[PDB]
C-alpha cells in the first residue's frame, strides 16, 4: 500500500521544509483526506486573501492523481463556481513523480499567471484579455468579501 | 496502444543499485535507493524502482513520470 506510507512521507517533508505561499495537513485522521491553505500572492489581486482547499488522495495514490477543489470563492479565469481547478496535471498531465506540494505550487503559479488559451470561465478571460483593471478590481473585492 | 506490455517491459533494462552509482532516490516513492534494489531504466536514462515504475509503465502510461518521453 503505497498511497499511505508516501502521503506520510510527503508530510514529513512539509514538516521539514515548510513553503511560505501554501500550508496544508489532513483535515482529521484521514490521512487521504487533507485540507490546504494558499496564500495570495504579493503585487496581485488576490494579495492579502488566503484560499482554502479540499484534496482527497486516491487509494492507489500516487498512481492516480488528488481531487483538489476549492472551499473559498476566487475570481480566477481558471476556476469554478463550485470551485474546480483546470489545470493539466490534475487531469491530463498527472505523473506519480508529482507531490501534493508540486500541485500546490502549480495551483499558486496559475493563480499568478492565469491561462487564457481554455478557460473555466469565458467571462473572466475576457475581462483579462479586454480590461485587465476591470479585472484586478474585481478580484481585489472578491477576495476581500471571501479570502479575509 | 499507450500502456506497454509486460514483453516490451522486459526489454528496458534492470540495473542492481551499488552504493555509488548515479541514482539516488526513486522520484516516485519519494525513498532513497538502497543498495541492492533492482531499478528499472528508461530509454530517456530517468530510473526508478521496478516495483514502482513498472506498475505506471504497464497499468497506465508509457511515458517517463519525470520527462514524459514515451518509451519505445
Ligand atoms: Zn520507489
Ligand atoms: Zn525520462
Amino acid at each position: 500500500g503505497m498511497a499511505l506510507k508516501r502521503i506520510h512521507k510527503e508530510l514529513n517533508d512539509l514538516a521539514r521544509d515548510p513553503p511560505a505561499q501554501c500550508s496544508a495537513g489532513p483535515v482529521g485522521d484521514d490521512m487521504f483526506h487533507w485540507q490546504a491553505t494558499i496564500m495570495g500572492p504579493n503585487d496581485s489581486p488576490y494579495q492579502g486573501g488566503v484560499f482554502f482547499l479540499t484534496i482527497h488522495f486516491p487509494t492507489d495514490y500516487p498512481f492516480k492523481p488528488p481531487k483538489v477543489a476549492f472551499t473559498t470563492r476566487i475570481y480566477h479565469p481558471n476556476i469554478n463556481s463550485n470551485g474546480s481547478i483546470k489545470l493539466d496535471i490534475l487531469r491530463s498531465q498527472w505523473s506519480p513523480a508529482l507531490t501534493i506540494s508540486k500541485v500546490l505550487l502549480s495551483i499558486c503559479s496559475l493563480l499568478c499567471d492565469p491561462n487564457p488559451d481554455d478557460p473555466l470561465v469565458p467571462e473572466i478571460a475576457r475581462i483579462y484579455k479586454t480590461d485587465r483593471e476591470k479585472y484586478n478590481r474585481i478580484a481585489r473585492e472578491w477576495t476581500q468579501k471571501y479570502a479575509m | 496502444m499507450n500502456r506497454l506490455r509486460k514483453d516490451q517491459l522486459k526489454k528496458l533494462p534492470v540495473h542492481k543499485f551499488k552504493k555509488g552509482d548515479e541514482y539516488d532516490v526513486c522520484a516516485i516513492c519519494l525513498d532513497e535507493y538502497e543498495d541492492g534494489d533492482k531499478l528499472r531504466i528508461l530509454p530517456c536514462s530517468h530510473a526508478y524502482h521496478c516495483k514502482c515504475v513498472d506498475p505506471w509503465l504497464t497499468k497506465t502510461k508509457k511515458t517517463c513520470p519525470v520527462c514524459k518521453q514515451k518509451v519505445v
